[PDB]
């Protein structure tokens, strides 16, 4: 896409890994609640980005 | 005056430390009949 | 009713501390004194005695 390009150009990639790990934990606490399995595609995409 | 006392009893306790010690049982987070369902689902998944 | 050891021990401490924290002048309890002396029950009751005492003379 464009996020990893703008970030790796402007430096500070940790500001992206930490933010995506937070968007993984939050989207996982919103998955254990109202219990479902088979993690959504957005979580898989963020895991690939990290 | 850092402490204000009123005619009622709950606010009088709340001003002091004893506020939460007038209950017959301490509040709970695992007695909810929904939390136990989620925990049992996670255990069955594992 | 239905008092227990915890409900009683936590009541003794509340009574001891209401007094100790009042000796140190840390407690303001004017919204409790404005239920006994300051309300008109100090004056209206006297305005009821001022007429019952006169009704009791005939």
């Amino acid at each position: 896409g464009d996020d990893e390009i703008e970030n790796f150009r402007n430096g500070t990639p940790d500001k992206l890994v930490s933010d995506s790990l937070l968007k993984l934990k939050r989207l996982r606490k919103e998955r254990i609640l109202n219990k479902v399995l088979k993690p959504t595609t957005e979580e898989r995409e963020l895991y690939f980005k990290v | 005056k850092p402490i204000k006392i009123s005619a009622d009893f709950n606010a009088k306790a709340k001003s002091l430390g004893l506020e939460s010690k007038f209950s017959n049982a301490t509040k709970t987070a695992l007695g909810d009949p929904d939390t136990e369902i989620r925990i049992s689902a996670r255990i069955s998944n594992r | 009713n239905n008092v227990t050891l915890k409900n009683l021990t936590a009541f003794q401490l509340l009574s001891q501390r209401e007094n100790i924290c009042e000796l140190l002048n840390l407690v303001e309890s004017t919204e409790r004194h404005n239920s006994i002396i300051n309300p008109e029950r100090q004056r209206m009751s006297l305005e009821e005695m001022k007429k019952m005492l006169d009704a009791l003379k005939n």
